């Protein structure tokens, strides 16, 4: 194919790799670590932000000289999205808000956003589109959030056949939501299985899938290497931290394994457990 | 001749010639070359086993005081069995004269560490250790000054290239500033400028 | 000739010791310092209201990095590569080709405004005086992408003004 | 060929001073992983310390071994003082790849690594 | 409690406490350098483990002169 | 619509409040620090713009990075940078700091402070003239005029 797309030597810091990556969202958490691993790989990253330029200013300089690029977009029209996919080799859907707002509920982010971008991505000629989702988001009960992600999975499975539908379990890191919610509470416990997986294993798997062809169409789900009790986990978090509502239903309800579909070691990246990284990341206790 | 040519004074030339033959008379154990340039400064070229005797002599003796110390650089000349050159650069306070003690050395054998007799030599010696690698035996304090603490390579050799092997950048994966091998933005295009036709005739080395 | 300082003695006369005692117990010299500072209070301060009153300069300032061109004519450069040879941070980058005429010209002429240290060596070195250190100093740039000037940037920056540049060169072509 | 070595006379003092220096590094690492608020278990740090000792294992000359003892002593002193920082201790490790293996196949797909 | 047998038992369970050794395999002529597959690096690890557990400061030339668990037991029974 | 009217007035007021004072720190390693102390001159003021040099890194609004940023400097720089509130802005002053500059091809000199900190205002020069630097601070203030944080918060 065309020149300035072929790879060049080593990786990172204006060592040009093959991909031209359009990443949605990325002002939050997982998109930020993904932009960081692409800058470590050293590719050109198009990020659209609807938000303030100051947040992407603080998550900005991880790209090298003129590598990342900014534009503006919304969840109403198609012109800015087509402007985002004017020239893009690969593109990833990493969108979502864990609490309903005025202008957008859990409905129509997961419904309205992937329709338009999957339509214009299949039209405007991109390859290897990757869509995240949550693990075990089904038609089943107790979560408008998870049934809406099941609706979005139905649409992204139906239109644009050649995707990579992917889903991790609840992930933990430096700016995690639910682990900080565990540290910042106030409290009761049941029996509920749950596997957490550290964030860099997920993003190594994502970038390996984004540079690897001939494993596409296969949906993936990610595996915590321990998969143990919720209440033991709260005990361990309070132990390492030295101290004695749709979200709370999501964390209490269920997190199970699904042996139908492949995971980490079927892609070839080492899993890292909760305990090592939790000693690493649980700062911000007393003194 | 008379305009725009910096005139030399043969008085300092003759006096430093007499002083140089005097030094070569009175310390025959260590003297190899006593050379005088056209701009009349003395250069005494010395084996590295008489550093302490020559400096303990040249600090005193009332024919040449020379209290003041300056530049020590061990100017790296390859194509020699002994690469580096320690250059002591001594200055009088009563006499207004400058002498250059050029003593030679290699990468490994220590010189005698003049800090016992010239107190100024301490950070000069620490600098030469941190930039070149000439170890100083019987010296109190050898640490690293002018380089990073996680750094090694003795960068002012000729064998250390102009760019670095390490280069820092911040990354948020570990929330800190980490070291990566060098990935420049431009080549530093080095221009060949050793032009032929022998711009100086008096310095023609004997060929074979 | 040497003129040393701090060699007096305290005169043990009654007048000198009572003057030093008044100095101690009566805070006189501190009041003298306050008098000097209020003497500079009632002056008029030499500030300039900035965005209305720009500062003074010289006709030999080093700013914008413009290019010139011949009177009613084409570009003045030749791509003789002297400025890349003399740029002491090597920010100049010149790739040259001849066009459909036959006269020698360029393709790409780059200054890193980061690495430009504003000597004036490319002002002294250019034989046709093609590159001129521009007159004004207002760059104030948001991103790092903009600060890598191209040849078409320098041509449109020399087309933005020449009357300034021509007046300054005709003021000061006789010295340098 | 007149050579005056630094400290030793043969490799016996070399082995003596290097086993003393390894004892110092072995009992100096858990203090640093307490102080600098690191992210690394103690045995992983000790294993990479003994890895750094094993890296220079193919050196025969007494002067070079003595000079390595000098280098290691200087950096152990600068780590028992607090003169270094978390960047430097993480710079001794490798938690920022550098992932390229020694396979001829991977050095064939990634360009030009003979 | 300072008997020969309490000393040999405590040397034996700190050998069991040490991780690279395989198997337990106590002997009077064990010679854990090359009969048991270790390093002088791991020799001085074991010696400093002894020194840190219950003994004196244990100099290094004598630490080269042990090279054997029973001779370590004899060294503590020598010096303590 | 008058909700948007009152929100626009409130956002422009708070952005004007940030435009007013702008308490900097003077980090300032090499000779660009001398040019900072000469934009603190009697001729080019700072107090006309509310700018007051303040030694605390905790109450700094903007941060002028100036001088040659080196490897031996860098962890101290970002450790200064973190202990600073969530609205914070960076002026990279001078050819050394905004892209490496004259010491670009050397060990132990960071090629521009993009590798360390985010940069809001690059200003080139060696040293950039105090007149030019003050113009750079005015274009900083106009960037502060263009923020619409509260408008994006309301339509969030
Ligand atoms: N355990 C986990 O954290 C899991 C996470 N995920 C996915 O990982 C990603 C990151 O996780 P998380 O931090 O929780 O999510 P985030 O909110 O942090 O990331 C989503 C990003 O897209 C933006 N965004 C989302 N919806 C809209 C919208 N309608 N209009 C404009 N911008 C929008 C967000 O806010 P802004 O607009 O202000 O930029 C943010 O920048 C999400 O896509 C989430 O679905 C999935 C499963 C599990
Ligand atoms: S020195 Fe002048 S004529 Fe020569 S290449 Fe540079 S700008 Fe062109
Ligand atoms: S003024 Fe700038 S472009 Fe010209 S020679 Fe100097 S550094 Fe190079
Ligand atoms: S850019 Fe120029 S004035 Fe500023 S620190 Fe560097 S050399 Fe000094």
């Amino acid at each position: 194919l065309h020149h300035a797309v072929i790879p060049h030597g080593k990786g990172g810091r204006s060592s040009v790799s093959g991909i031209v990556a359009t990443v949605f969202g990325a002002t939050g958490f997982l998109g930020r670590y993904l932009v960081n691993h692409l800058g470590r790989m050293g590719s050109q990253v198009i990020v659209p932000y609807r938000c303030e330029p100051y947040d992407t200013m603080h998550l900005r300089p991880m790209g090298d000289l003129g590598q990342i690029i900014f534009m503006d977009w919304n969840g109403r029209d198609k012109d800015s999205i087509r402007r985002a996919v004017e020239h893009s080799n690969v593109v990833i859907n990493l969108v979502g808000r864990e609490w309903e707002t005025k202008n957008f509920d859990f409905e129509d982010v997961f419904v309205k956003i992937p329709q338009a971008i999957a339509q214009v991505s299949k039209e405007a000629g991109v390859e290897k589109f990757i869509h995240i989702s949550h693990l075990n988001a089904d038609i089943k009960s107790s979560s408008k959030y998870l049934r809406n992600k099941a609706v979005g999975e139905k649409e992204v499975r139906e239109t644009f056949p050649e995707a990579t539908i992917i889903k991790p379990a609840d992930i933990f890191g430096r700016e995690d939501r639910f682990l900080n919610y565990f540290a910042n509470i106030r409290s009761l416990g049941k029996k509920t299985v749950k596997q957490p997986v550290y964030i860099v294993d997920v993003t190594k798997g994502i970038i390996n899938a984004i540079k690897d062809p001939d494993a596409r169409g296969k949906t993936f789900a990610f595996v915590g290497p321990n998969r143990y009790l919720l209440f033991d986990l709260v005990q361990y978090v309070f132990a390492v931290a030295h101290r004695p509502r749709d979200k709370v239903e999501r964390i209490h309800t269920t997190d199970r394994t699904l042996p139908h579909l492949p995971g980490l070691e079927d892609l070839g990246v080492q899993a890292t457990p909760l305990e090592l990284k939790a000693i690493e990341v649980l700062r911000r206790h007393r003194t | 001749t008379r305009p725009t040519v910096r005139p030399r004074n043969d008085v300092a030339h003759k006096q430093l010639s007499a002083f140089g033959e005097y030094v070569a008379e009175i310390l025959p154990k260590y003297v190899q070359q006593v050379q005088v340039s056209c701009f009349s400064e003395l250069e005494i070229c010395i084996h590295p086993d008489g550093v302490i005797p020559v400096l303990t002599f040249l600090r005193d003796h009332s024919n040449a005081q020379f209290k003041s110390l300056a530049d020590l650089t061990a100017v790296d000349i390859p194509t020699r069995q002994n690469r580096f050159e320690i250059v002591y650069n001594l200055l009088s306070l009563r006499f207004n004269s400058r002498i250059r003690v050029k003593t030679y050395t290699d990468e490994l054998t220590p010189v005698e560490s003049s800090v016992s007799v010239y107190k100024a030599a301490n950070w000069y010696e620490r600098e030469i250790w941190d930039m070149f690698g000439v170890f100083f035996a019987n010296h109190p304090d050898l640490r690293r000054i002018l380089t990073d603490y996680g750094f090694e390579g003795h960068p002012f050799r000729k064998d250390f290239p102009l760019s670095g092997y390490v280069e820092l950048r911040y990354d948020d994966e570990v929330k800190r500033v980490v070291a990566e091998p060098v990935e420049l933005a431009q080549e530093f295009r080095k221009f060949d400028l050793n032009s032929p036709w022998e711009a100086f005739p008096a310095y023609r080395q004997p060929p074979e | 000739t040497y003129k040393y300082v701090n060699l007096r003695e305290p005169s043990m006369d009654m007048k000198s010791v009572t003057d030093r005692a008044a100095q101690t117990l009566l805070w006189t010299e501190l009041i003298r310092g306050l008098g000097m500072t209020l003497s500079y209070l009632f002056r008029e301060p030499a500030t300039i209201n900035y965005p209305f009153e720009k500062g003074p300069l010289s006709p030999r300032f080093r700013g914008e990095h413009a290019l010139r061109r011949y009177p009613s004519g084409e570009e003045r450069c030749i791509a003789c590569k002297l400025c890349e040879a003399v740029c002491p941070a090597q920010a100049i980058t010149i790739e040259a080709e001849p066009r459909a005429d036959g006269s020698r010209r360029t393709t790409r002429y780059d200054i890193d405004m980061t690495k430009c240290i504003y000597c004036g060596f490319c002002q002294e070195a250019c034989p046709v005086d093609a590159i001129v250190e521009g007159p004004n100093f207002e760059f104030s740039t948001e991103t790092h992408e903009e600060l890598l000037y191209n040849k078409e940037k320098l041509l449109n920056n020399g087309d933005k003004w020449e009357a300034e540049i021509a007046a300054n060169i005709q003021a000061d072509y006789l010295y340098r | 060929t007149s050579v005056k070595p630094i400290f030793s006379r043969d490799m016996n003092e070399a082995k003596r001073r290097v086993r003393e220096l390894y004892r110092a590094w072995y009992r100096e690492v858990p203090n640093t992983v307490h102080l600098f608020q690191l992210d690394i278990s103690v045995k992983q740090g000790r294993d990479k310390v003994r890895e750094m000792f094993k890296k220079n294992a193919h050196v025969t000359d007494p002067r070079v071994v003595d000079l390595l003892v000098i280098k290691g002593k200087m950096e152990l002193e600068e780590t028992i003082n607090v003169w270094k920082q978390r960047t430097h201790v993480m710079r001794f490790f490798h938690e920022t790849e550098a992932p390229r293996p020694k396979d001829f196949l991977s050095k064939f797909y990634v360009g030009h690594d003979p | 409690p300072l008997t020969l047998e309490g000393i040999k038992d405590r040397v034996l369970y700190v050998l069991k406490l040490y991780d690279k050794i395989d198997p337990e395999k106590l002997s009077v002529n064990s010679h854990f350098m090359k009969d048991l597959g270790l390093d002088s690096l791991d020799q001085v690890e074991i010696i400093m483990a002894m020194e840190d557990e219950f003994g004196f400061e244990i100099p290094d030339i004598d630490a080269e002169k042990l090279m054997c668990p029973q001779e370590i037991v004899d060294y503590i029974a020598d010096k303590k | 619509s008058r909700g948007e009217y009152v929100v626009a007035k409130l956002d422009d007021l708070i952005n004007w409040a940030r435009r007013s004072s702008l308490w900097p720190m003077t980090f300032g390693l090499a000779c660009c620090a001398v040019e900072m102390m000469h934009m603190a001159a009697p001729r080019y003021d700072m107090d006309r713009f509310g700018v007051v040099f303040r030694a605390s890194p905790r109450q700094s609004d903007v941060m002028i990075v100036a001088g040659t940023l080196t490897n031996k400097m860098a962890p101290a720089l970002r450790k200064v940078y973190d202990q600073m509130p969530e609205p914070r802005y960076v002026v990279s002053m001078g050819s050394c700091a905004n892209g490496g500059g004259y010491y670009h091809y050397s060990y132990s000199v960071v090629r521009g402070c993009d590798r360390i900190v985010p940069v809001d205002i690059y200003v080139p020069g060696c040293p950039p003239t105090a007149e030019a630097l003050l113009y750079g601070i005015l274009q900083l203030q106009k960037k502060i005029k263009r923020e619409k944080r509260l408008r994006i918060w309301y339509r969030r």
